[PDB]
């Protein structure tokens, strides 16, 4: 998924 | 209080929807997605207009020029692309960021583009030539949002590093750093329509209205769920004065700007509502959700 669709690591 | 009700649901994107934005002239809604596509829809009826393609990886943001003629998008392919709405042409591809591009915006004059990236920089680009004018060593973690103020003299940026910063567009100097007594990641920021405030989201379930010139937090908005994603927040100014945001409990939240009370929650999406947008002249909200939902919804209110 694109960056905005990836949750906080 | 508002009375937003569901009017249209827009299916088309094949992955999570990353951003939605109404054109300044009120005619269109633009959506971007992890599916690498931008889609254009009729703002009032939700009628599909066109798909704009070109990016090699998913898109995290899309934004309109002030005259509604151009769009800019930021992608995990590490580029921004400047698009002509009428033709669907990619006029320029902006290359320079060393990591994923997360956020973007035109300035009011639409002669500059500002961008933020996983490379921890804020960059300023010339729209006409497509060349990088300035690279600001802005943050120590990915840049989550970038926005020009009312006359374009200032840029506000936010970052996972917990900071909001104000930059002089001309010189590139850091004029201010804003942070409260806790240091959570700042997931979104934008200037108000009148230009004197910034609205900042942090990943501790909190939105805050700042007087950035004084450096004071004036209002806080709570009730929603936001610990994971860079969810868009908005000023609604067409009817009653609201704050509007997505939420990780799958609802759109609407607050009274002055009282800070939650005045409505919009139910319907089956996944986190990542993006929201407010129409410039009519009481219309657009919302869109992540991978398990994939839809955009248009809501309308008489107040």
């Amino acid at each position: 998924l694109c960056s905005r669709a990836r949750p906080l690591v | 209080k508002p009375n937003y009700t569901l009017k249209f649901t827009l299916a088309g994107h094949t992955k999570a929807v990353s951003a939605v934005k109404f054109s300044p002239n009120g005619e269109w809604l633009a959506s971007s997605s992890a599916d690498k596509l931008i889609k254009i829809w009729g703002a009032y009826d939700g009628k599909f207009e066109k798909t704009i393609s070109g990016h090699k990886l998913g898109i995290s943001d899309v934004a309109w020029s002030s005259d509604s003629r151009l769009l800019v998008s930021g992608s995990d392919d590490k580029t921004l692309k400047v698009w002509e709405l009428s033709t669907g042409k990619s006029l320029k591809t902006l290359k320079g960021h060393s990591n994923y591009v997360f956020c973007c915006n035109f300035n009011p004059q639409s002669n500059l583009i500002v961008s933020g990236s996983f490379d921890e920089s804020v960059r300023i680009w010339d729209v006409r030539t497509g060349k990088c004018l300035k690279t600001l060593p802005a943050h120590s973690d990915p840049v989550s949002a970038v926005h020009f103020n009312r006359d374009g003299s200032l840029i506000v940026s936010s970052s996972y590093d917990g900071l909001c910063r104000i930059w002089d567009t001309a010189s590139g100097q850091c004029l201010k750093t804003l942070i409260d007594d806790d240091n959570p990641p700042v997931s979104f920021v934008k200037f108000s329509p009148n230009g004197k405030y910034i609205l900042a989201a942090t990943l501790d379930n909190t939105l805050k209205l700042w007087d950035y010139s004084k450096g004071k937090c004036l209002k806080t908005y709570t009730g929603h769920k936001n610990e994971k994603y860079c969810i868009f927040a908005n000023f609604s100014v067409t009817g009653g004065k609201w704050i509007v945001s997505g939420s990780e409990d799958n609802m759109v939240y609407i607050w009274n700007l002055q009282s800070k009370e939650v005045v409505q929650k919009l139910q319907g999406h089956t996944d986190t509502v990542l993006c929201t947008a407010c129409h410039p002249t009519e009481n219309i909200i657009a919302s869109a959700a992540l991978e398990n939902d994939k839809t955009i919804k248009l809501w309308k209110s008489d107040t």
